[PDB]
RNA sequence: GCUAGCGGCGAGCGACGCGGGAGGAGCCCGCCCCGAAGGCGCGCUGUGGGGCCGCGAGGGGGCCCGAGGGCCCCGCCCGAGAGGGUGCAAGCCCCGUACGGCGAGUAGCGCUGCUUGAGCGUGCAGCGCGAAGGGAGGCGCGGCCCUUCCAAGGCUAAAUACGCCCCGGGACCGAUAGCGGACCAAGUAGCGCGAGCGAACGGUGAAAAGGACGCCCUGCGGCCGCUCAAAAGACCUGAACCCGGCCGGCCGCCGGCCCGCCGGCCCCGUCUCGAAACACGGACCGAGGAGCCACGCGCCGCGGCGAGCCCGAGGGAGCCCCCGCGGCGGAGCGAGCGCGAGACGCCCCGGGCCCGCCAUGCCCCUGCGGGCG
């Protein structure tokens, strides 16, 4: 019953999707201290998008 | 058209109630044109089919003048006197061509007494409505 | 559509539908109803040809602090209302007023505005009497709908002085707020302190 | 219009788009939402979070009157005085004619701050106000005044 | 542009000024939509007995009797089934249907505002079957005083150019090719003029004349506006009409027409226009194809590609 | 309103209060005051008072047809050109139509049972026990209030529902359909001891003109013909299957060709991994025969209008016209008390911030309050 031929042609039929570009760079399990200290620098000079 | 709800215009409706009809309504539903010689004698446009009436065929093969023999009002058709089929036999009793009345014009009616009453009743209505009602 | 994401219907079973009682009601006689109404409305008009249909009833305020704002008309006038234009319920009801000894007006603006009502209604009322007086009754004219028809005023801007106006407001007007809002939680929290404090020593 | 339907077209086909290894049968899957706890809870967990369980007080009754309480934000509180008097209003300024909006009457009870008021001094009515609509309010100026 | 008003004799009585309505632009899709919709809305529902097939006893045989197991009677006749003669239809009609479709006020108005400007139009007219070639102008405005006797109101409509349109209407009666015959619905004319009549008691004088209809401007109809779902009716207007048009279309609460568009002759002008051909910049030159023949065989071939060899 | 609630909190179930309408009308007894004043053979164990009937327009000629209601020319009446009939398709041949006239075994409470969305009870009931100023306010209990009303007696129109039956209309069905039943005799003929079941069956033609005559035949019957436009002759049209004559071939299909030769062809439908299958269904032919409708949901396309939008019910001598609320959206979040979004931005996408909820630390008024990080 048990069977995975087939399977790998399923899998491309037009698959390979690579993950996306937001993936690659995120905020996520990244290092809270790192995170914290990077939105202090980015808020001052011209980063700072603050009013 | 019709402004009045009651009279039906249905075509189911309307032909039940020719076909089967009381005898009062077969009667008026069998008149028969009054010619233009008497139309200006009496002044009624037609008046219904009677036993005695002389007629003239206009339309239907068979167009001469005869008494009204008979009446069958159940088969609405009238019976002239003169206008039958060919006896196919020559020695043989006649039958009857029926024409409806539709097709013929009263050349002379059967006067009576209640045809006269009958008549000037009209006569006084048809009055009220020239007076323009 | 086939699962997916569809929310869940909440639209109940039908009963009822093959046995039992109709649970369908048709509306094809909406229309047919229409023209019933206006025909027993014009035949009760005719009965009482100079009466309007309708009989004076009293504005009063929609209910709920939602509609508390506008006003509406009610079963019937109260009898303090009645007593203030000086008439009885039954000599008020002949001069088409419907009277209701239930409602009590709650307020003394609230019998104000009635009041008014009535008074105006008693001077367009046209008593018909002198047994039959015809040249004046055919010419009477039927009002036609509700006597009077509430009118719901619709809010105006006003011009005030800041000035004066910042006197009444506490500075910080939602520390005030903020506090009356919570004053029952923040003294039963502080009472419940004082039985703790009391009970340590 | 039952002329241009996928039905009619698909006639002539025998299963009528419901297939032949598995057949349009009667409720297949059961009836209803069924089995959210069993043979759907894939579908259940996946699009429905929530959906089984107990999660807030009870209250028998719900008075939905003493329960309703309209908002109106500081950036519409202009827009409802009309706009022939609003024009002029701007210009003049005037902190005696000020104009007095009862957002109560207009049918809104608490004024929250989202945008920001034109700097015209105002003066607003209504039964409660945010403390960020306070502040806003008392920077253009304006008085936030209580209504009965 | 005021439009002439012509008098029962048919001479240019008076002018009166065109009203806004005929300025609407002239959309066919939102008049045929409305006019889907509001011609089911008059529809009178039908459905089958609800105790049809199901007046009779019957039991499924059962297996082993050589039978096919659908329901059958005491005798052992075939009843309760689509199939079977007698039986119930498998989904009975039921008058539950929604026999009426509903309609935004603002789109039924903007089907009856683009009907009433479509027949201003000179060419939707003709292009909808009347007969106009007699016809002065469009929209015929005529101003005719209370008319009660058929023959006046004929004679109007000789001296105004509408005969030919009322004789294609008188001379197309016929029976009609189906079951309506007898469903009470035996006879069909061809549509004709509508006249739009206002405190002008034309209605008696014009309503056995074949073909034509009558609407007070208080309830103008669009299925009567529009016969067919296309646009384009001679209307004549009584001059009381058309001077009441820019009040009944203002009567509309607030009700704003809408607002005026453009036509493909005015895009075509618009595309010549010398702005628009300036920006034109003309393309490159396309490419040649000419279909292989075989390169060594022949002289000149050769020597198109080998001129050396 | 559609959700407060209820439910192996599962499947499901499910009100009301606002608000807009139609319609509106208030009262009476006991108790108590009199005490026969009364409905006086009674009663003081309390009577009495406080729709029919009508008239009803205007057409000819020509040709042809079995017969126009057809055609071809010319006209007339329309407040009537809604229809039906009449020998074919009739505004004018007939009928009609439009236009007329004349408060106690109670409330409550204990225990049970039924029930309800009603949840420590939504209403009812049994039994037990039973008040007095009581009832209610949607979380029980005991206090204290505050608003609101008076149960254990009775009446009451209106707006609403609906079959037989009659009337009218239909984007309905057209005789295997539409009611079981269109047929002078259908719940009939028939069937079952009975309860009960339950058919079949429309059409000659304009007019029955429903068949003149003669020939024969032992006779039947046949034959001619007749009537009629036609046999349409027991009946309109008269298909398929099937069959008989006479004539013509040797033959399933597909292709090439003159045409009977060569070549190719397994029996469909259907489940099935796989059917020509020793799987199943199928003698043949005709007619009927199966994703329709309602409501809810998700999404898409379009059309109107846009912080708006909306034929709701309804109401307007109003008909498809006009006027016409909720609702939905515009603010979220938190179990809740409650609190409450602007900072960027073609778009998209991440980031940053803001709001609520969960913390934390500071500062201070109108303080378990506020503000700020």
């Amino acid at each position: 019953n048990h069977t995975s031929k087939n399977q790998n042609r399923k899998d491309h039929r037009n698959g390979i999707k690579k993950p996306k570009k937001s993936a690659y760079t995120s905020h996520k399990g990244m290092c809270p201290k790192y995170l914290r200290n990077l939105r202090r620098s980015r808020a001052n000079d011209p980063r700072q998008s603050l009013r | 058209m019709k402004l009045n709800s009651a009279v039906t215009a249905s075509r189911r409706k309307c032909r039940k109630a020719y076909f089967t009809a009381n005898a009062e309504t077969r009667a008026k539903m069998m008149s028969s044109r009054l010619s233009k010689e008497l139309r200006a004698e009496h002044k009624i446009k037609t008046m219904p089919i009677r036993r005695g009436d002389i007629v003239e065929i206009f339309t239907g093969g068979h167009k001469g003048t005869g008494k009204v023999v008979e009446v069958r009002r159940r088969d609405y058709k009238i019976c002239v006197e003169g206008i039958n089929q060919k006896a196919r036999n020559p020695e043989a009793k006649p039958v009857p061509y029926p024409i409806h009345p539709s097709n013929c014009i009263i050349k002379e009616l059967y006067m009576n007494g209640s045809r006269y009453r009958a008549i000037k009743r009209r006569q006084e209505r048809n009055a009220e409505r020239l007076a323009r009602i | 559509a086939m699962g997916r994401n569809v929310a869940f219907s909440n639209m109940r079973r039908y009963k009822c539908t093959n046995k039992g009682p109709n649970l369908i009601k048709n509306w094809f006689n909406q229309p047919a109803r229409k023209i019933r109404r206006r025909q027993t409305r014009l035949q009760k008009a005719k009965a009482i040809f100079p009466c309007p249909l309708q009989k004076l009833r009293p504005s009063v305020t929609r209910c709920s602090q939602k509609f508390n704002l506008t006003q509406r008309i009610g079963r019937g006038f109260t009898l303090r209302e009645l007593q203030g234009v000086g008439l009885s319920a039954g000599k008020a009801r002949q001069i088409g007023i419907a009277v209701d000894p239930r409602r009590k007006n709650k307020s003394e603006e609230s019998v104000a505005r009635n009041v008014a009502r009535l008074k105006e209604y008693l001077s367009k009322v046209t008593i018909f009497s002198k047994q039959a007086k015809p040249e004046e009754i055919q010419q009477a004219i039927q009002h036609q709908g509700v006597v009077m028809p509430v009118v719901n005023p619709k809010p105006v801007i006003t011009t005030g002085s800041i000035a004066e106006a910042k006197k009444e407001v506490p500075e910080n007007l939602f520390m005030y707020l903020r506090n009356a809002r919570t004053a029952r939680n923040r003294a039963r929290l502080a009472k419940r302190d004082a039985e703790r404090e009391a009970a340590a020593k | 219009p039952t002329r241009i339907r996928k039905s009619r077209k698909r006639r002539g086909h025998r299963q009528m788009g419901y297939g032949r290894v598995g057949g349009h049968r009667k409720h297949p899957s059961g009836r209803g939402k069924a089995g959210g706890l069993q043979h759907k809870r894939t579908s259940f967990d996946k699009y429905h979070p929530g959906y089984f369980g107990k999660l807030g007080m009870r209250n028998y009754h719900v008075r939905r009157n003493i329960e309703y309480n309209p908002t109106i934000n500081i950036d519409k509180i202009w827009s409802l005085i009309p706009e022939e008097q609003r024009d002029g209003f701007l210009q003049r300024k005037s902190t005696t004619e000020a104009p007095v909006v009862d957002v109560t009457r207009f049918g809104f009870f608490k004024v929250l701050g989202r945008g920001s008021l034109p700097q015209c001094p105002i003066i607003i009515k209504a039964r409660y106000f945010s403390s960020d609509a306070e502040k806003k309010l008392r920077e253009v100026g304006g008085v936030p005044l209580l209504v009965p | 542009p005021t439009v002439k008003v012509f008098g029962p004799t048919g001479t240019q009585v008076a002018e009166l000024p065109r009203p806004k309505v005929f300025n609407v632009p002239l959309r066919p899709d939102i008049i045929n939509f409305v006019h889907t919709q509001l011609r089911k809305c008059l529809r009178t529902p039908y459905a089958v007995s609800r105790y049809a097939g199901v007046q009779c006893t019957a039991h499924s045989w059962g297996p082993g009797r050589a039978v096919a197991r659908l329901p059958r009677k005491h005798g052992g006749i075939g009843a309760y089934a689509n199939f079977a003669r007698g039986g119930h239809m498998a989904h009975p009609t039921t008058v539950i249907r929604r026999w009426c479709r509903k309609v935004n006020l603002n789109q039924r108005r903007y089907a009856v505002a683009s009907a009433l400007a479509a027949s201003a139009n000179a060419a939707l007219v003709e292009a909808r079957g009347h007969r106009i070639a007699d016809v002065p102008s469009i929209p015929l405005v005529v101003d005719t005083d209370n008319v009660t006797k058929t023959k006046d109101a004929l004679a109007i409509i000789k001296a105004v150019g509408v005969l030919r349109d009322v004789e294609r209407c008188k001379d197309s009666r016929h029976i009609r090719a189906g079951r309506g015959k007898m469903r009470n619905r035996r006879y069909i004319t061809r549509k004709g003029p509508l006249v739009i009549y206002n405190t002008e008691d034309v209605a008696r004088g014009f309503r056995n004349l074949p073909g034509v209809d009558l609407c007070h401007v208080s309830s103008i109809r669009l299925l009567e506006l529009a016969p067919g779902s296309h646009p384009g009716r001679l209307i004549l207007w009584t001059k009381s009409a058309f001077a009441s048009l820019d009040d009944v279309y203002a009567a509309k609460q607030n009700y704003t027409l809408p607002r005026s568009c453009i036509t493909q002759t005015d895009i075509e002008r618009i595309l010549q226009s010398d702005a628009v051909q300036k920006t034109f910049v003309p393309k490159r030159d396309p490419l040649v194809i000419e279909r292989k023949v075989d390169p060594f065989s022949s002289k000149e071939a050769l020597a198109r590609l080998d001129p050396s060899g």
